[PDB]
């Protein structure tokens, strides 16, 4: 009984709104591959899932944390369904 | 699959004061479980331990987490 | 003795593919003028990767060696001087289809 | 604001060559060109390192600075 840790040290912030049970989801396998879920964007978030269109709020947050990822559910459920840490870069979030 | 589905349909309480709370959480959590918020507390199926003003909810302990993970399924409450 | 700004300091840049024109001139003068880091081969001190490209495969066999790469457009080196100041590289970057 | 000063110059600067990297990014910041050791018959100037090309442009530290100071080209020096 012995869980995988390939989110070990990275800090997540799930953003906006999401689908059925995709919450849940997330939060499930984070937790499980031991990241660390933030109640809310501070300064310790390293990257913030959302599955909206990039946010005016995302900019904000860019001011006080100049290092956030800004990524797609997507990166986390292929995470679990490779069982393994893939790049977050090629799930990434951009301005249109 | 890895994230075997255990703990389905038990919704629980966990005090954050449990000793190993961290580890708890994360097995539970990866294997299905849902935690309760304390201000959502009366609406749990199950509680961990000193539990108050939950009456009807299945008492259980961090043994029968760890019991229920051995088994692959859950087990008689304890 | 002139003083030109620093915003570019400690960050690593590699120019990949191809770019129009004249901007892969601009984008050297630029990067350099600002104290950036230029670098001739995408190697282990790359932190930024300019493209005017699309997302390329190559990105995800670096990625390998260099798992903390950031893919961006050479608008936020533009942006950087058009304000003066080192902008966020996440709001110019580069993402698969 | 970026100063068009070396516009034309394709300049070789030997690494060795004192205070390398400030002289680097000033030619470049004010539009000169860097030619690599291998195109060494590519350049117009040369920075000290006589003996690489003969029949270019000789050229010093100096001479960077002279340039930038009037805000053009002077005499090689
Ligand atoms: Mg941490």
């Amino acid at each position: 009984p012995e869980l995988p840790d390939f989110f070990e040290g990275k800090h997540f912030f799930l953003y906006g709104e999401f689908p059925g049970d995709e919450r849940r989801r997330l939060i499930r396998y984070v937790t499980a591959f031991n990241g660390e879920l933030e109640d809310r964007m501070n300064e310790r978030v390293q990257f913030v899932i959302t599955a909206q269109e990039w946010d005016p709020n995302f900019e904000e947050a860019l001011m006080e944390n100049p290092s956030l990822a800004f990524v797609r559910p997507r990166w986390i459920y292929s995470c679990n369904e490779k069982q393994k840490l893939l790049p977050h870069q090629l799930y990434g979030v951009v301005p249109q | 699959k890895v994230l075997l589905d255990i703990f389905t349909g038990v919704r629980l309480y966990l005090p954050p004061s449990t000793p190993d709370f961290s580890r708890l959480r994360r097995y539970f959590v990866a294997f299905d479980g849902d935690l309760v918020q304390e201000f959502d507390m009366t609406s749990a199926t199950h509680v961990l331990g000193s539990r108050d003003k939950n009456p009807a909810a299945q008492q259980v302990s961090p043994e029968w987490i760890w019991a229920c993970i051995r088994k692959r399924r859950l087990v008689a409450p304890s």
